């Protein structure tokens, strides 16, 4: 398997949308490969349109935890939930492909039933929204009030655009 | 995706 | 028609779920009757599962508008906004049979989205429960604490229940 | 029209299942009877599976409200609430054809949900068992104790078996 | 196989919603540990939205049948049965990473048919709802009206929110 | 209308299934007919496949009970209750067409759910082939064995054979 | 294979719906385990909601047959023909977890078409009624009379409630 | 008919979603009404979701045309184009019921196919909603700029609110 | 596998539509060979209709960061992005066989909602369009205004037509 | 009915997609006036997206067959054939409200099968295209290279746009 | 596997649709058996009904590449592109079992759209009818405008038909 | 009615796919108006896409039946059987406008089962498009062999050439 | 349908 | 329904 | 419903 | 339809 | 709903 | 729609 | 589930 | 499909 | 996710 | 596909 | 469909 | 099922 050979050079793909499944993936594989050797960085490569929000905070937990540094680069589109996993590289390490593209936006959701119900559904959303600005804050280096306002509708970014706002370090060239 | 990852 | 004859004698029957077309044709059914005769009373029977909030406020604005005094009769059941007008009938006025049945509970509704959307979405449904309870709890005399706990799951009341509760103010036997 | 040429000569037919629809035609026609002569009785067709509980009552609750007495003719068949509505004629006034089956049985519902819901509905529909219960034990002269335990699981009933249990006073022959 | 790889280091992932099948397989593993050896623990890393209640309960009646301490993680999502589980894992051991998301609720469930039909499912759930709500509440040190209470609808928790709850012990960082 | 036309002279048209909206509306017509003017006989004219026993027995039922004689004509088919049915006219007037199929056979049914409701089932419908096999056998002259024996199967006839069993008494020719 | 190596230390596992195909292979590996040594006691796993009648015959007349006994362990869930399975095991060796949930009723299917063969339908379910019933009563030491009127309705039961009923010997703990 | 009645008193009722058909039924009407009497003014009852653009518009720009003072009437919700509507009314006799609700937000659509197709889509929107902003803010007496943020999202008035906005004139209340 | 052995002498398949899926298989292919010898050359056999631009653009940004040059082998058909890679080979080693077809148009999409996200959409889209050309027109020779023209529809053109246009150095033949 | 109302007046609508129905009915109203009065001019108000273009062409040869002048009126949208048919009205004659939207395009179809087929349905489609154009260019006073490229793509046009164009002749105001 | 027995023999079979993984895979195939052995030829067994054209001319252009002479042999029915690959085996060795069928005919399609855009798949599709017509023609020695002729329509050849066509070489016997 | 007034005047509208309803109903129509005056010519308007072969023939039988000479005039479109119909007309009297359409082809149909079966089928339809060519070729004056050559495939005229062609005798202008 | 039903 | 129903 | 409703 | 058809 | 809307 | 369409 | 099943 | 493919 | 689990 | 890709 | 049928 | 099948 293609894969199970860049799992050798301790590379993880992220090439899906994001769901528990997928999640659970790509946690174990960190979580083993900082086993096998704490020191060595791990390279997380993403193309994902997204997915859900536990599943990437479970991914994003793990690349905390571990004492290796986690490399991220953006192969084609790093959107959402991916894009926000894109930002949590290593600082210094976090890379993009000249065309790719990067887009940040806030939280989809749903709630039906009583007003009640919509409420409980409202208060976690939202909650989750401040959760994940406040971390794009401190990864990017914008303020708060600048992440909340860029999020606020589908924002796509160029590779020179990631690397302007500070979702990324470097893009890589030849 | 090296020089430099890895 | 069975129902036109009704109509003649000054009783509109609310005997189906209530949406727009409903909810329009009792409104001009009131204006009319109101416009023929400011001074006879009229009858609204009662026999709805409920509908549409705005729908319902349509017909309860309208209820109020009009100088003849809205008596109102629960026949078979008055559910959710049925309910709710019912309540609304002329004070002293409010009836239901014996085996009749009234149920009381919160507002329903969904969202669907960006955190921001649901956010929308959940303080209008909130905003709408607090001015319906506030409406009960005038019409009823229980207080608004009361109202809020009472309506927070479905609250199934017999026709006594429903007149100690402050729903109807007699009980039509024979 | 065959009906309306029936409801000339106060003959109500309640000849399919009991819906909302069929209760608020029943009822409009028993008051409209009742308002042309509170003297003369009606005579309530029934060849019906049943149907809805409240709009059963609905129809029962306004037998019980006018003054003309309502008899009742089983023709064909009378089950669930078309047998409560049949036995629920005037006492002395209850007929059924040779053939006629007569099958009474318990309330059928559902709920979904929380454990809370659903035991708001199974309270509900118990309590609705009982109130139709104790009514048909006055209605028959059966102890209660009998009515719950007969109707326990679908009874199915011929004219003569009708007779016997008290649902029924007469059976028409020639 | 990367979780087969798990298991050789006596780690257990429920990451999937429970079922008979996820239940029969999760039990099979801790069973084969436990006979394996009996004194080093194992690890039940949990990122779950929940399941069958009985599928569940064969899950904590095997933790609790086995010698070995079996220690929880909960990566991603804890909710209802998964929940549970996280909280019934060995006292003083149970983790969450810094943002997983607990959720407890009450049982969901449903009801078909007859009165007497209805009132068994009824009784069923409500004693489930009670035989849970009480291990919760031996679990976590909170008093069972306080469990009854906050489980009466869907109750998010973050890993700061559950610490203090007691569902778990601590919460993993670096 | 051209029914219309023949019930101004006495003729029903059952020329459709059998279901409770066809058996209603010949009961009224029966009924209207013989108000009208309890001596003329009334003509039934059967082309049907049949349908629900209860209300056929419903039809049938009416044509006991009322004064004037009912012929019954088989023109097409009269297969199942409808059989019943032209068995059922008046003694002497019970014809059908050179061409006519008359089919008789036994009740058809179903059971779902625990066995005890599927004994329900099986005695209801047990008990209803013997009541309509034994009116058979009256109206026939042939021994209650014998249309036991012949109702089996779908037992087809003839006008010839349906003269020489007893269901008719002459075939319509010029 | 987990499953695999549990029939290796002769544990079969039943936790699935009772088909021809579950039921078959429990028979195979039955008889396999006693080819093998037919001294060794064999040990059937329980977390079934029960299935075909014939086909947890099958499974039954297998234990019954081979020389080696059967224990058995109801794990989660052990419904009908599982709660059967379960109560079949060598006296003395039925157990049950703490949580675990037992429930007995009768039989379930269905009958189609002609009153005769709703009738064939009907003498087979009521023949299998029985006949489980009478193995129920002699495996808890239960009369006959109790296990009918006990199984009219679904029955859950707790494992605690199981020992004291007879269904099972010992409740296993720690 | 209860509508046609209205309209002879000059009462068009625009109670459901605005599509071609309820369009060009309004602008028929308003054309009628304003050819039988140039002078007496129209009253346009409003109970709407909104709908199409192009469909409001020609109601719009019928209000526009004809001599007569056409005023609006909130009565229950006013949408989307059914808000534009109401704001459109004649200056000065606006109305809205006490418990009305006006809803203001920005064009809703699609597109699919090429980037060229896309841009045409976009580019008819993006004006479309210029257009409406700026006969809102004209009707209004709300700058360009404020209807602009104000109409982002989903923006529910009641009917005090409506009138601080310049949406409505007057609330009737009795 | 035949693909498999295609690998091991530097050969990778582009023969299906493209999605993050083959995509990904893509990249790591090139990444693999170029790290088992970053000198010999690599084929990409093309026979696509092309998809995903972010899918494509990751393929592409990956034959251009490798060392390796890579030659690109028209089979079949290379439609949209499956024409753009191939005229992305290393310059001077773009063929296609004889009967080949290549051809080139616009991206296609779609856009859903609120004008404001149309146009989010409207954006993105466009500006693909434009990065796609800009490459084409310096990977062909010809100008910008002319690949705008050019793709605006879907443009078939022949292997002899490709190689005039500058999408192919050279055709196949033996 | 108010359509027939404006009929009596000489006035046709136009307000739904063009089918052979709706043409051949605005066919006959044309041709009827036409005979009542074949010197009082007739008026077609149009509101449609358009349709056939065999049907929209039968009302246009018949707007040109009869003496009577035909002027139109746009409002709300007149799109594909509808803004032809707009263009079709009596020189001098055509207007539009100040919000209309009139929409130009090429002709939409489709073709299956044999390459032979396909051909057959291309040149019928671009013949249709060229005899709409003429048409088209000779009542705008447009030369046809300009119809020619302005309708390649959905062109939306305004009031003002459609008036510059030469497809009106006024915009109707107040 | 029994055809990966054939392609050690250098057989390779195409009997399925032809469809672009077909296509890849027959490719492969040959350039596999060309780069083995240059020298020895390669055997094309063909039962297909044919399928996408640039499916075909992807293997015919490959099996024109290779050195290797390809034969072909039509075994069951060689229709549409597939017929074409037969004719386009090696001269002199292209044959087909005595019961085999030919079957040639126009290519197949679809268009769909604007005018501009059925003419696009018109020119297309016209293109390669005539493109495979040409190759036809030289391969079978007919001139094109009987090749034209006689593909205007299914022409089902038999073995013997086809031999005179000049579509085969021989027919194998014994 | 629109249409019925046309039939006052002796009109018959086929503006609909021809099938029995539709041939029944003008054919009546025929026998209608030839009743009322064997003197007054009919006329046929046409704008049918065509239909039933049997259906078209019932219609021209009747046509050439009656007295009164039959004009036809398409309009919009006349295709398949409507073409026939209208080439049947009165020759000297068969008319169509400017822009109509006119398209002759050969007859559909399907043939399923045995060879013998689909023999019979072939032999009919073969047969009736013989008999179909030769009365065009009667009716237009063209030889046999060159309807049977222009009816190959779907042959679209335009007016001016199906006046060429034989099928008109003139076109309407003004 | 008489002679004889009418 | 009469003798006695009506 | 009278008495009193009318 | 006339002049002349009517 | 006059006064005064009529 | 007149003054002056009617 | 041992000790005692095995 | 030998003599002589192969 | 060790130290300590495992 | 070699002379020359390989 | 008369001279004959009526 | 043995003795004796087999």
């Amino acid at each position: 398997d293609i894969y199970s050979r860049l799992l050798k050079d301790r590379i993880i793909m992220l090439g899906s949308a994001i769901d528990d499944n997928v999640a659970n993936s790509i946690v174990s594989q960190l979580l083993f490969l900082a086993a096998e050797d704490p020191e060595k960085e791990i390279s997380l490569y993403i193309n994902s349109p997204g997915g859900s929000i536990t599943a990437g905070m479970a991914i994003y937990d793990t690349m905390q935890f571990i004492k290796p540094k986690v490399s991220t680069i953006c192969i084609g589109m790093a959107a959402s939930m991916g894009a926000f996993l894109l930002a949590a590289g290593e600082k210094g390490k976090r890379y993009a492909l000249p065309n790719s593209e990067v887009m940040i936006h806030q939280p989809l959701g749903g709630a039906q039933g009583q007003a009640t119900e919509i409420e409980i559904a409202a208060k976690r959303i939202l909650l989750l929204r401040d959760k994940l600005n406040k971390v794009l804050a401190e990864r990017t280096g914008q303020p708060l009030e600048v992440i909340e306002r860029d999020t606020d509708r589908d924002n796509f970014k160029s590779a020179e655009e990631a690397l302007e706002y500070g979702l990324i370090d470097k893009i890589l060239t030849h | 995706f090296s020089p430099x990852a890895p």
